[PDB]
């Protein structure tokens, strides 16, 4: 039945922190941060609102899906890891 | 208000249209549009250190007239206050102390102040030297507090 | 009988030293395993646990430092301060003499502490160390 | 698609991805497969779906079909912090899908 969507709000502010992830992968050296890794966000962030069955995106919502992405691209990383828990965490 | 819209680009167009509508010199505005080129890769909020950054630039780019009238001190303030839809003049002193603490430094700002010739050398060589007689900078200098007299008495008085 | 099963023969301590002297000392342990084949790579910007250590050489205890401390900090007074007082403490001596070793002629530093010295000096400063250990 | 020999009948069978079309593909052991299958698996990722033009047939199944991974890093576990893609013989295209 749900098929959430979003509202213009944080759509912009999100890219914002997109391209703040941006620079602390430039930081990182080599990464795939790419298109796919921003629309992952939104990706989950929806199903999200399927469980909350919300037919539009939340706040809450949102920072859970950026949490969840930003740590699994962290684990993916090297000892940069632990500079890395602050270094991208502008976010949390 | 503008300037509490963060997360904002402001491009090499938009940051030419934020430094030419003040009219800044050639030296200076290519030096604004390099220096957000660079402050968008160390950026944490946008606007707070780009308004700081462009009045510290124009307060001494035109310190022939500053100095000489005290009343476009406060007309700078006012027209960004305006252009930067800001709240009062406190957030905007916040901005310009702080960044041009930020920027005191740089060697852009030695270049510029060094540059035009209007007016820092005394200050390196006791900052460096280490003399027990430079400024502790917890007070204000004569001259910005010369400006800040002058110009809060005229416009309240 | 709470003392026959003890020698009691002895008269991991919290070591005085300083947050400062902790990370200069945990970073010169680092290659007692680690050559600088690896450390380049395994720090970059972007078992012999149980054999005798080998020999480090000064500027890259340095090196390891600033990478591993939590741009911060890049005076280098107390820095070599804390280095002699270790030196001092003979934590980390030099195979050479005892006067030159000052200069920067051919000269090795090497760690005199064992390895649970360094969980301890680990653990108090909440850095971890398992990682840069592998095999 | 295939030719039975028995009837001598083109016919073309639904495959795991499009067995799933609208659903989950839940695979696992991937550095445990041939390279092949790899390629095949990007392809469909990327599309969503599965073009066919072959000999006797043109059309395209379409494979919506989300899919989870069961991996295992090459040899054994995780050597250390070392990074994510040389932990695992998976090629970059296939992790960015």
């Amino acid at each position: 039945k749900i098929y959430p969507k979003l509202h213009q709000m944080d759509m912009d502010k999100v890219s914002r922190v997109y391209a703040d992830l941006r620079r602390e992968s430039i930081s990182t050296g080599s990464f795939p941060i790419t298109v796919r890794h921003l629309e992952s966000i939104l990706r989950i962030a929806e199903s999200f609102a399927k469980m909350r069955l919300s037919e539009f995106v939340s706040s809450y919502d949102l920072d859970r899906a950026i949490k969840v992405v930003v740590d699994s691209f962290v684990d993916a990383q090297k000892v940069s890891v632990r500079r890395q828990l602050r270094r991208s965490f502008a976010i949390y | 208000s503008l300037l509490v819209k963060k997360y904002c680009k402001m491009t090499t167009e938009e940051i030419i249209r934020l430094c030419n509508d003040f009219e800044l010199p050639r030296e200076v505005a290519y030096k604004i549009v390099d220096e957000y080129n660079i402050n968008a890769s160390r950026l944490v909020c946008p606007w707070q250190l780009v308004c700081g950054l462009v009045l510290n630039c124009t307060f001494i780019v035109f310190n022939e007239r500053r100095r000489k009238d005290p009343r476009i001190d406060h007309f700078i303030v006012s027209k960004m206050c305006s252009l930067m839809l800001t709240s009062k003049v406190d957030d905007v002193i916040e901005c310009v102390k702080l960044v041009k603490e930020l920027i005191i430094g740089e060697k852009w700002f030695r270049d510029l102040q060094i540059r035009y010739d209007d007016f820092r050398y005394d200050e390196i060589i006791f900052r460096k030297l280490g003399s027990m007689l430079q400024t502790t900078n917890i007070l204000v200098t004569d001259d910005q507090y010369n400006i800040w007299k002058k110009r809060i008495e005229m416009d309240l008085a | 009988i709470k003392l026959f099963l003890s020698t009691d023969d002895n008269l991991s301590q919290t070591y005085d030293l300083s947050i400062i002297s902790k990370y200069l000392l945990i970073a010169s342990y680092i290659c007692s395993y680690l050559e600088p084949r690896y450390d380049a790579s395994i720090f970059s910007r972007k078992n012999p646990r149980y054999l005798q250590p080998s020999l480090f050489a000064i500027e890259r205890l340095l090196a390891i430092f600033q990478a591993i401390f939590p741009s911060l900090m890049k005076a280098n007074i107390e820095v070599f301060q804390n280095l002699s007082e270790l030196h001092t403490l003979k934590l980390i001596a030099t195979t050479m003499n005892k006067n030159i070793d000052y200069l920067s002629p051919k000269v090795r530093w090497k760690v005199n502490v064992p390895w649970e010295i360094i969980k301890e000096i680990s653990e108090s400063v909440h850095f971890n160390i398992s990682d840069y250990f592998s095999d | 698609v295939r030719k039975d020999p028995i009837t001598k009948e083109w016919t073309l069978e639904g495959g795991a991805l499009v067995l799933a079309d609208k659903g989950v593909c839940l695979i696992d052991e991937f550095d445990k497969m041939n390279d092949q299958d790899r390629t095949s698996i990007h392809e469909a990722m990327e599309q969503q779906s599965i073009s066919i033009s072959k000999a006797g047939i043109v059309t395209t199944l379409q494979a919506r079909c989300s899919i989870i991974a069961a991996a295992n890093p090459n040899g054994g576990r995780y050597n250390s912090t070392l990074p994510l893609a040389q932990n695992v013989s998976l090629t970059e295209p296939i992790l960015s899908r």
